DNA sequence: AATCTTTCCCACAGT
DNA sequence: TTACTGTGGGAAAGA
């Protein structure tokens, strides 16, 4: 029950 | 000598919104201490005073003749009630701060607790004692699995939480996910507040998702939303952790301060992990012998803990009063009755009391009081907001605020609208 | 039976 | 550079 918008953060990797 | 709001003042205040906001924000639950041990709140509770009032009031205090030293707020924070060791917040040059030191021992029997936060000026004038929501005592996390029963300890989806990582036993280490400069990093001395929704499985990646209720589970997929920034991380799996490994075939229901693990959904093997203040994806490298467990690094474990927030509002209407503004009132919810004889509103909140009349606008209803959690009121005719209108011609929005006989205003951030 | 609650102690970092 | 103190986590004992 419900939407939600909310811009996703990305997390990165290493190298 | 206490004077009753005017319509005058009540114009004046609409005009410039000044408020005073105290917001106490904290987790739920409370581990206990024993012998001579201080367990420490994690995450530490904290104090904000929001509003344009802490100005308009410094400015105040100071014209009439107080130094800085005299107009500054000063914070005081303890546990309902104990003995009176209270601590003292720093909120000098800043906004808010946060209560460090707290914990509660055996000695204390009380099943749950609430924050008290003592306020007044450096002059000694009093602002009042603000309570945080009810905090759940813990003797420590449950080992082994959890039941719907005691749902005190469960989480509900579209509740906040709290994440944070310790490493080797050290509260030095502690470092909380949280959102700053359009980032997500890991704070020593911050911690956000993050939604945790729950989707179905099906569910796919992207900025707009559907959240479904119930209690969230080890293997479900989560969406994890800053309740300041608005920012959430893509989608998660919340996964068990038993020490240095995450548990992929539990299922059991997520519970107030275990350990948890992050797999980013749609990965190989990829984990929310820490290292620093930095937030990456760490691989995790799985169990040789076993395919339900995969070994996570150290900052691949978060402590997970429900979260609430307490806010009260006010302003001194008829000027600087002799009692605390405190306890502040706080509307829930408002609703029509309706729709009966004449047109009554229903206030729903808590720290309601006789001495309180609701107002709509410059405009004074009249307020019936039922108990602490319960008000009604009439909803004045449109003609006093609108001269000579035999009906109401066109929607018109007017702010419900409660009043105080002695001046003070506490604002709601809710309005009535009239309708054709 | 299996849970929660209390006690206990080591690790690892402040004094 | 140590010994003294103190959170915090895990496991063990007791309710």
């Amino acid at each position: 029950s419900g939407l939600v918008k909310a811009p996703v953060w990305w997390p990165m990797k290493d190298n | 000598p206490p004077k009753r709001l005017t319509r005058e003042a009540m114009r004046n205040y609409l005009k410039e919104r000044g408020d005073q906001t105290v917001l106490i924000l904290h987790a739920k639950v409370a581990q206990k201490s024993y012998g001579n041990e201080k367990r420490f709140f994690c995450p530490p509770p904290c104090v904000y005073l929001m509003g344009s009032g802490w100005k308009k009031k410094k400015e105040q205090m100071e014209t009439d003749g107080c130094s800085e030293q005299e107009s500054q707020p000063c914070a005081f924070i303890g546990i309902g009630n104990s003995d009176q060791e209270m601590q003292q917040l720093n909120l000098e040059g800043k906004n808010y701060c946060t209560a460090k030191t707290l914990y509660i021992s055996d000695s204390d029997k009380r099943k749950h607790f609430m924050l008290s936060v003592k306020m007044f000026y450096g002059n000694s004038d009093d602002i009042g004692v603000f309570l945080s929501k009810r905090i759940k005592v813990i003797s420590k996390p449950s080992k082994k699995k959890q039941s719907l029963k005691n749902a005190d300890l469960c989480i509900a989806s579209g509740t906040k939480v709290a994440l944070f990582n310790r490493l080797r036993s050290q509260t030095v280490s502690t470092r909380y996910l949280h959102v700053e400069g359009g980032n997500f990093h890991a704070s020593s001395q911050q911690w956000g507040a993050f939604y945790i929704h729950l989707l179905d499985d099906d569910e796919s990646e992207g900025e707009e998702f559907t959240v479904r209720d119930g209690y969230i589970h080890y293997g479900q997929t989560v969406k994890l939303v800053c309740s300041v920034t608005g920012m959430a991380l893509p989608r998660l799996i919340i996964r068990k952790v038993d020490k240095q490994t995450a548990l992929l075939d539990a299922d059991d229901p997520v519970s107030q301060l275990h350990k948890c693990a992050f797999y980013l959904k749609d990965t190989e093997r990829m984990y929310l992990c820490l290292s620093q203040e930095r937030i990456i994806q760490f691989q995790a490298t799985p169990c040789p012998k076993e395919q339900n467990k995969e070994m996570i690094n150290d900052g691949a474990s978060w402590t997970i803990i429900s979260t609430d927030k307490a806010e009260y509002t006010f302003y001194e209407g008829m000027g600087p009063v002799l009692a605390p503004v405190t306890p502040v009132p706080v509307v829930e919810s408002l609703q029509l009755n309706g729709g009966g004889d004449v047109a009554m509103l229903e206030l729903t909140g808590q720290n309601f009391t006789p001495n309180l009349r609701v107002w709509f606008g410059d405009v004074e209803a009249e307020t019936m009081y039922r108990c602490g959690e319960s008000m009604l009121c009439v909803v004045p005719d449109i003609s006093a907001f609108r001269e000579g209108w035999r009906w109401v011609r066109q929607p018109v929005q007017v702010p419900v605020t409660l009043v105080r006989n002695d001046g003070v205003i506490y604002s709601t951030s809710l309005t009535f609208t009239y309708t054709p």
